RNA sequence: UCCGACUUUGUGAA
RNA sequence: CGAGGCGCCUCAACGAGUCGGGUUGUUUGGGAAUGCAGCCCAAAUCGGGCGGUAGACUCCGUCCAAGGCUAAAU
RNA sequence: GCGACCCCAGGUCAGGCGGGACUACCCGCUGAGUUUAAGCAUAUAAAUAAGCGGAGGAGAAGAAACUUACAAGGAUUCCCCUAGUAACGGCGAGCGAACCGGGAGCAGCCCAGCUUGAGAAUCGGGCGGCUGUGCCGUCCGAAUUGUAGUCUGGAGAGGCGU
């Protein structure tokens, strides 16, 4: 949304164009939860339960290892950006059933 | 649509629900042949969206192979050559599991074209894939336009020639861009490219 | 040609001016640039110094358009205005990015006449050469 | 049995002359055809042209 | 190796003898293309022989940033800004591009009005003999409506050269263009230096 | 060929 | 002789033992790992895959895999 | 005992499909060594020869989980250039692409998922008729563990008007 100081070196460092805003496409909604199969998730979850590993990481959560339970969501799901994504999703999970 | 309650069933492998159903099913499979036909596919929405229907002319077929590596078949483990070329053991087959199994249902019905397959189950020594077929000389298959195409001389025995959906994976078909251009159109047809020396009339 | 090489003005002697003692063998020495460190190195040292080890660090996907910046210097600037433009100057104003020029460095002399350049780049002599001829420099992009 | 050198399809059979040379040529053999004297050097029989 | 010659690298170690193309048919590979192109002209008897209308875009990279060539098609916004339905360009011989993006005003106005002087141009017949349609021309317009050959509508590659006469002021002057430069690349090489003093 | 880990591999008692 | 286009305004579903990670082998110009394969682990939906040096954090650019067909230039 | 289904068995049952051949080009697997390194083991020969399969008149690829860093481009394929370059390599011998740019030629589409329930609206076969690569009628079957239609992210559904 910013045009470019025209210099060729720099911060900027560009031609100077006159910006305009790109309009929304139909893949700016990928990957969003929108509803019913959030429902349909939510179902299965309490038929079919949790998996042994979560079971691990929500004990962890609950005597407060956290770091502990970073670090067997990383062995594994392979990545430390999944692994912090499943250590929220148990830790909601705890809240959830705080209440 | 009970579809989607299905599908997201089944990504809950390590459940008790699927691991008691799964256990079952694969104990079930272990006495039977290693090529079997269903009357229906195990996995329905999973077939769906690979193309099958419940039309006369599709037709659905489970195959077992065997798990793990290649050894090198040589008389004795004793190459000839140099010591690169002296493994027998931890080498590896370039075809997927998938494909392999769908080749092997491909040359057992001959009649039959393989749309594609999906895996089903395993539990240390055999993989489980079910393979869909499709009988293109049934006027069901020849009157539908969605599935005309197979009928086509083009397309016959695409299983041997890497063309399924699996044969695709292993022909590293599955990205673009760079890290996938040596592949396109073939990894042979790029080398042959590289190789030729183009000596023009006027040079 | 085959009519004009020595080999036709060999025929008859023996063997084909490769000697008698020392004759015409397939490989002595070596295939290509084989021994460069053992036998050819008196020729590889004399003749090619620098050609074994490892100097600098790498860079991997190395694209050369990144690179790219074609320059000119002063002493060239002046055949780029017209012999009309020249007449009527005040001074003509060249954007050197329109001949093909990224940067503009300050080799030769420059007419004792005003010029404008505009460019993306400019080394600092060539800068003080066209402001002591009464010129200027506009930065482009 | 089988030939020395035998002859391969990759000889260099065409040959590349300069655009420009090429006119210079054209232009030189052009001026040729006016002075009667190196027509009749090749050959023709130009005695009776006005 | 023997005198004060180049390291010589000759890729020759392979077959490659099995591997050599020559261009003996590069003559009759000009009048194959050639003979397709008037067979094609025919197929298509008025409509242009060069294919669909192009757009104008700038050719990436900073070595090529200042030349303009043809794209692939109009973006799906810049139809929109000049009336076209995106069913109906290809029909009537423009290129769509949906992966495409406008990005600048210039760029998409160009092409806009690019597309305006085509339609202006445009002759369009009738499916049939009665005209109901809205888009159709007139008998007239049809009457004479021959091919065209080439380029109809060219893109100019580059801004055009033009040397102008300027009065250097004396703000022109002292302006210190190196000096700019070299200000301009050291903000850039002192701003993380600047920024984490600023978040201390 | 021996040897260890994981997989095949489940259930309940002290 | 109804549907589509266009102007305006609340839902919007998109492919799993698959992706991805580890390791082993092979292959590549791809170098803390280019593709592929076996085995182990094993996903997500304010998410996922890339930006040619492994890592964490903050921004930015860019795409949307794991279903199928497709002339021409060769 | 009469029944409904599931899984399976046997048929010279009615109608159909497959196997082999060819090698120039094309798709898949498998896979050396001679050779070079003036020795040789990694490397090279070569992701080649041989070996086992699969097609067509072309094949394969193909419509971005692509590039880039630009004022950004925009499916596949092929040519020129990039370039003997980045990189790789007892960093030895050697090896070695891609992006941009210019050409040839250009074209984008179909599904699954929620989406008949005031009516499986879909399809195949037997028989009969005809205007006959098909259309209609009737009777059986397939299919609800889903045929048809709508929709494919560039969207789209729904609502309101040309
Ligand atoms: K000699
Ligand atoms: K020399
Ligand atoms: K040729
Ligand atoms: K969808
Ligand atoms: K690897
Ligand atoms: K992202
Ligand atoms: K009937
Ligand atoms: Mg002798
Ligand atoms: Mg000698
Ligand atoms: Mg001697
Ligand atoms: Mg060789
Ligand atoms: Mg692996
Ligand atoms: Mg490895
Ligand atoms: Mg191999
Ligand atoms: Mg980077
Ligand atoms: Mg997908
Ligand atoms: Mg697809
Ligand atoms: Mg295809
Ligand atoms: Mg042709
Ligand atoms: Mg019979
Ligand atoms: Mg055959
Ligand atoms: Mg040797
Ligand atoms: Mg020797
Ligand atoms: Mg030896
Ligand atoms: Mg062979
Ligand atoms: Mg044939
Ligand atoms: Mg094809
Ligand atoms: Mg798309
Ligand atoms: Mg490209
Ligand atoms: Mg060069
Ligand atoms: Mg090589
Ligand atoms: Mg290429
Ligand atoms: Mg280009
Ligand atoms: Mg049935
Ligand atoms: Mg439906
Ligand atoms: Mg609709
Ligand atoms: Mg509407």
């Amino acid at each position: 949304s910013q045009p470019k100081s025209g210099l060729f070196v720099g911060i900027n460092k560009g031609h100077v164009v006159t910006k305009r805003e790109l309009p929304p496409r139909p893949s700016d909604r990928k990957g969003k939860g929108t509803k019913r199969v959030h429902f349909v998730r939510n179902l299965i979850r309490e038929v079919a339960g949790f998996a042994p590993y979560e079971k691990r990481i929500t004990e962890l959560l609950k005597v407060g290892k956290d770091k502990r339970a970073l670090k067997v969501a990383k062995r594994k799901l392979g990545t430390h950006k999944r692994a912090k994504k499943k250590r929220e999703e148990m830790s909601s999970v705890l809240r959830k059933m705080r209440s | 649509g009970a579809y989607k309650f299905v599908s997201e069933l089944w990504r809950r492998k390590q459940s008790d629900v699927m691991r008691f159903v799964q256990r079952v099913r694969c104990w079930e499979y272990r006495q039977q042949p290693a090529i079997v036909r269903i009357t229906r596919p195990t996995r329905p929405d999973r077939a769906r969206r690979l193309g099958f229907k419940a039309k006369q002319g599709y037709v659905v077929y489970r195959i077992r192979v065997r798990r793990g590596g290649r050894k090198r078949p040589v008389p004795k483990g004793i190459v000839y050559g140099k010591p690169k070329h002296q493994g027998i053991t931890q080498l590896k087959f370039q075809r997927n599991k998938r494909s392999v199994a769908e080749e092997r249902a491909g040359r057992r019905l001959g009649g039959l074209r393989v749309l594609n397959s999906y895996w089903v189950n395993e539990d240390s020594t055999y993989k489980y894939f079910e393979v869909i077929l499709v009988d293109v000389a049934h006027s069901a298959v020849r009157n539908d336009p969605r599935i005309n195409w197979l009928c086509k001389p083009v397309h016959k025995h695409r299983e041997l020639r890497g063309l399924t959906s699996a044969g695709k994976k292993f022909r590293g078909l599955r990205g673009k861009g760079h890290r996938h251009h040596k592949n396109r159109p073939s990894r042979r047809a790029t080398w042959k490219r590289n190789q030729t020396v183009s000596l023009r009339r006027y040079r | 040609t085959t009519r004009f090489k020595k080999n036709r003005k060999k025929r008859g002697h023996v063997s084909a001016g490769h000697g008698r003692v020392g004759k015409h063998r397939k490989h002595p020495g070596g295939r290509g640039n084989a021994g460069g460190m053992h036998h050819h190195r008196i020729l590889f040292d004399k003749y090619h110094p620098g050609y074994f080890g490892k100097v600098g660090m790498r860079y991997f996907h190395k694209l050369s358009n990144r690179f790219y910046t074609p320059t000119v210097n002063v002493e060239r600037l002046w055949s780029m205005v017209p012999s009309e433009k020249a007449a009527e100057a005040k001074a003509p104003v060249v954007d050197v990015s329109q001949f093909g020029y990224f940067k503009v460095l300050g080799k030769g002399m420059l007419p004792e006449k005003p010029i404008v350049v505009k460019a993306k780049l400019i080394s600092k002599i060539a800068e003080k050469k066209i402001k002591a001829a009464g010129g200027a420099v506009v930065l482009v992009a | 049995g089988r030939m020395f050198a035998p002859t391969k399809t990759w000889r260099k059979w065409h040959r590349r002359v300069n655009v420009h040379l090429r006119r210079v040529a054209v232009a030189s053999a052009l001026a040729a055809t006016s002075v009667p004297s190196l027509v009749l050097a090749r050959g023709h029989r130009i005695e009776t042209v006005p | 190796v023997k005198h004060n010659n180049v390291i010589p690298n000759g890729h020759f170690k392979k077959h490659w003898q099995n591997y050599v193309k020559t261009w003996f048919n590069q003559p009759a590979r000009k009048q194959r293309r050639r003979i397709a192109r008037q067979k094609n002209a025919v197929k298509i008897f008025p409509r242009p022989t060069s294919g669909p209308l192009r757009p104008i875009v700038q050719c990436q990279t900073r070595k090529y940033n200042m030349k303009a060539r043809a794209g692939r098609g109009f973006t799906l916004e810049e139809l929109k800004s000049a009336g076209i339905p995106k069913k109906l360009a290809p029909t009537i011989g423009i290129s769509v591009d949906h992966r495409r993006k406008n990005r600048s005003l210039e760029g998409m106005q160009s092409n806009i009005q690019r597309l305006k002087t085509y339609k202006a141009k445009l002759v369009i017949f009738p499916r049939r003999a009665r005209k109901v349609k809205a888009g159709d021309s007139t008998p007239e317009e049809l009457a004479n409506a021959t091919q065209v050959q080439g380029d109809y509508m060219p893109i100019a590659r580059g801004e055009k050269r033009s040397v102008e006469v300027v009065k250097v002021t004396e703000e022109m002057k002292e302006f210190k263009a190196y000096g700019k430069l070299r200000v301009e690349r050291m903000n850039q090489r002192q701003l993380g230096a600047r920024q984490k003093k600023a978040a201390e």
